[PDB]
């Protein structure tokens, strides 16, 4: 019977990180943490921390606890309000070609490939840039939606491990299953999913977009 | 060294033997120093004449016996014993004794120099002032010193064949540079050894492996021609590997009385249909555009930088459609005839000594560019755009004399050299850049405008283009309805096959083909059928060219890379400066290339495997 500790942890998880967990996972999790630290009688503060660390490493798809509202993919356009601690399955930059990206990632030198005798036509700072736009594959473990970098969100980067947990909050306009995320609507919690690190590694994500086989 | 030292040395000199690189240079230099008073005489060679004339050298009245050679007087080769292909293993050619000899067709010239040395007390070298020219000079010195070992040898340094230049050369005779001659002897030796060993190895092997395909055909190897081919194969492979990708962009246009204004998306383009579709849908509902920022600043287009051999070779190909081999031929003809300065230089800095005001004045009689040349003088005078390189020998390529009597490509290249020179000595084009930022549903789009105020250098240099892009008036805060709001599709484009100017650029970047030798090596890979020209006219590698590069590259060591040749060419520059001796360079380069050879002989089957992809089975 760890149901007393479970309510206290549930209260904290929601209060501190807006994390919602099923009661059965929470009880099974506390029991394991108690077995792992068998020698001691842990405080609620330490228990709450260790429960949250296990959550960050959990695959939400295996949790079967819906967070995002029903038929969010059925609505063509709308606004989303509230706090959601979701999971990034995969992530990619759509402001840059995947071939260009995979080349740099693979560390191969393509200097001679862009050499021309024709005079340097100095581009504009949004052609010389342009600003990055990450397209996040977000999930509550039941529904899969997309998250777009509507305004620059510097806490997000293409090297975030698949299974990374992120808090999506405030007023967020959505269209055709794509959330228009602004920095004021995103918070990175951390973690990773071992099962996802394998399949949705940045090299594999980009290789699929250029049609590379055995993927 | 000093005037007193020279006058003392010249005492008792009656006849001075002068030798030029070619008869036209001899006829030309003799005509200018003598004021056409020269008296022609015959040599033992029908094409290499003698021009006697009285001249005053360092306070001594002498008879100048001006003759010439016909390029290199001496040929380098291995001894007779190693000359036959089936006489030795190609590996021994890295150590096989090499000798210099005079070919049968040049023996008449050798015998003329020897003949005249008997009647002359001094020797003045008048070969072109480059590395090969100094080496030819030392070939002439060796022949004459065989007759008179105590013969006084001097060297005339000049960057143009004009009365002032050739007269100043006589007042400033110097000692012949053995260092630059030695660097040529080192390059000649390495090229023969690496060339012969690798050529004999692959030609004999591939002729036995692919008899029906490569029968009686020469599969040659060059330490520089190989990395040159490598660039062409590298680019072809890049195109082969390139994956194009569809991108999407929101195009917003606004119609005006005499022109449509196109505002370009600040997000530029997206490689995701849904990402762009979502942003575009936001734009169709509430498409009212608001003028955010109407900014304007002065913009300038830079006049050309002082001309060197590489920029001439590249711009003549791009702008005039004359290939580098022909450009250098015409450029040498115009130099020899006295119309341009020595066209083989790395200098892009005008020396302080050089009077640019006179060179500009000289071009004012022309109907086309004359008025512009006058304009430079009226605006204070020449203000050249200099670079950062100086060989400390020659000035940038420029017109030395005005002529209106040229025709064909000779006229086209002279006109180019004159226009570039005047453009360089002119001012930069000055304009006004304007930009209008509009917001449509929080999405930003930008239209650009240009208004050229003073064309300046552009009025003489039509090879460059700048055009006005006049935008209508937009007030900061205005609201308007755009003509069209579209969601158009695009695709990423691969690189293109290399042009000659593109190939020269790559060679320059990697430090191979230095000392204006780019064309020679591009011509060799063309002639050996390793590369072919498309109608475009870009370089496409042949099956033999392709197979050789991917054959050696599959052996592990990255042989198609220009790093080893660049190191070789770097060492040669050190020999010239006296920063390195010829014996260490030879020992180091030979050891380096003998190792690469030994590894290639060991993995020789890789060459067969790479070419089998094109010619099929073969034993
Ligand atoms: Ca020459």
């Amino acid at each position: 019977n760890v149901t007393s500790i479970a309510l206290r942890a549930e209260t904290w998880l929601l209060a501190a990180w807006h994390v919602k967990v099923p009661p059965m996972w929470l009880e099974a999790c506390i029991n394991w943490i108690q077995e792992e630290n068998n020698n001691v009688n842990l405080s609620q503060a330490q228990m709450n921390k260790q429960v949250f660390e296990q959550w960050l490493l959990t695959d939400l798809r295996d949790l079967e606890h819906p967070l995002l509202p029903d038929g969010i993919l059925e609505i063509p356009k709308g606004e989303l309000n509230g706090f959601y601690a979701l999971q990034i399955n995969s992530l990619v930059d759509v402001s840059q070609p995947a071939y260009s990206q995979i080349q740099k990632l693979r560390g191969k030198n393509t200097t001679n490939d862009l050499v021309t005798a024709e005079a340097q036509v100095t581009p504009k700072p949004w052609e010389a840039k342009p600003s990055r736009m990450l397209m996040l594959q977000l999930t509550d473990g039941i529904v899969q939606i997309q998250g777009m970098e509507y305004q620059p969100i510097p806490i997000l980067h293409s090297d975030l491990p698949p299974g990374t947990k992120i808090l999506i909050y405030g007023n967020i306009s959505f269209r055709l299953g794509v959330l228009l995320l602004k920095p004021e609507n995103v918070k990175v919690l951390g973690g990773e999913v071992d099962a996802l690190l394998e399949e949705y590694a940045q090299e594999k994500v980009l290789a699929r977009l250029i049609g590379e086989p055995d993927l | 060294f000093s005037r007193a030292a020279m006058e003392m040395a010249l005492r008792g000199v009656r006849k001075v033997l002068c030798v030029a690189e070619k008869n036209d240079a001899a006829k030309g230099i003799a005509d200018l120093l003598s004021n056409g008073r020269m008296r022609r005489r015959e040599g033992l060679s029908k094409f290499n004449k003698i021009y006697e004339f009285d001249y005053h050298l360092y306070g001594q009245n002498v008879t100048m016996v001006m003759t010439s050679v016909s390029g290199h007087l001496l040929a380098h080769d291995f001894q007779m014993q190693f000359r036959k292909w089936q006489s030795c293993n190609p590996l021994v050619l890295f150590e096989a004794e090499i000798e210099k000899y005079c070919p049968e067709n040049f023996v008449d010239i050798k015998k003329t120099l020897e003949r005249e040395t008997r009647q002359c007390q001094a020797l003045v070298i008048w070969t072109d002032c480059d590395r090969e020219g100094e080496n030819i000079g030392f070939e002439i010195i060796h022949v004459c010193k065989a007759v008179k070992p105590n013969l006084q040898v001097l060297r005339a340094r000049f960057s143009e064949i004009t009365p002032h230049a050739v007269r100043t050369a006589c007042e400033n005779l110097t000692e012949p540079d053995q260092r630059v001659s030695d660097a040529v002897d080192v390059r000649q030796e390495l090229d023969l050894r690496i060339g012969a060993a690798f050529t004999r190895f692959q030609t004999l092997r591939l002729q036995r492996i692919f008899p029906e395909v490569l029968a009686e055909q020469l599969i040659s190897y060059g330490s520089c021609q190989f990395p040159t081919l490598g660039f062409v194969v590298e680019r072809f492979k890049a195109i082969q590997a390139f994956v194009p990708e569809i991108f999407h962009r929101i195009k917003v246009t606004h119609d005006h009385k005499d022109g449509i204004v196109e505002f370009n998306w600040k997000r530029h383009r997206l490689f995701n249909h849904t990402a762009c579709l979502v942003l575009y849908q936001l734009c169709v509902e509430d498409p009212m555009a608001t003028v955010v920022e109407v900014r304007s600043k002065p913009k300038s287009k830079w006049r050309p930088q002082a001309l060197d051999t590489v920029e001439l070779e590249k711009l003549a190909s791009r702008k005039l459609r004359i290939n580098a081999k022909e450009t250098m031929r015409i450029a040498e003809k115009l130099y020899t005839q006295g119309y341009i300065s020595y066209p083989r230089t790395e200098t892009n800095i005008f020396p302080r000594d050089l009077n640019l005001t006179v060179l500009v004045e000289q071009q004012t009689p022309d109907p086309r560019w004359g008025a512009f040349a006058q304009s430079i003088l009226e605006r204070g005078g020449p203000t050249p755009r200099n670079g950062n390189k100086s060989d400390q020998a020659h000035p940038p390529i420029h017109p030395t004399k005005y002529t209106n009597n040229l025709q064909g490509d000779e006229q086209r290249l002279y006109e180019f050299i004159v226009r570039h020179f005047l453009a360089c000595c002119s001012q930069d084009a000055q304009g006004q850049e304007t930009t209008v930022e509009i917001d449509i549903a929080q999405e930003r789009f930008v239209a650009h405008g240009l208004m050229i105020l003073a064309r300046n250098y552009l009025d003489v240099y039509p090879y460059d283009h700048w055009s006005d892009k006049i935008l209508p008036v937009y007030e900061q805060g205005s609201h308007f309805q755009p003509s069209t709001v579209e969601m158009v599709d695009g695709e990423t484009s691969p690189p293109k096959l290399l042009t000659e100017a593109d190939l020269i650029a790559l060679m320059e970047k990697h430090g191979i083909g230095t000392d204006a030798t780019h064309a020679e090596h591009i011509e060799t890979i063309k002639a050996r059928m390793y590369v072919g020209l498309t109608p475009d006219k870009r370089f496409l590698p042949g099956h033999l060219g392709m197979g050789l590069v991917e054959g050696y590259d599959s052996m592990g060591y990255e042989m198609s890379k220009p790093d080893l040749r660049a190191e070789l060419e770097a060492d040669l520059k050190l020999i010239c400066d006296g920063k390195k001796d010829k014996f260490v360079v030879l020992r180091q380069q030979v050891q380096k290339y003998k190792q690469v050879f030994i590894e290639a002989v060991a993995k020789a089957k890789k060459l067969d495997e790479a070419l089998a992809q094109y010619f099929g089975n073969g034993t």
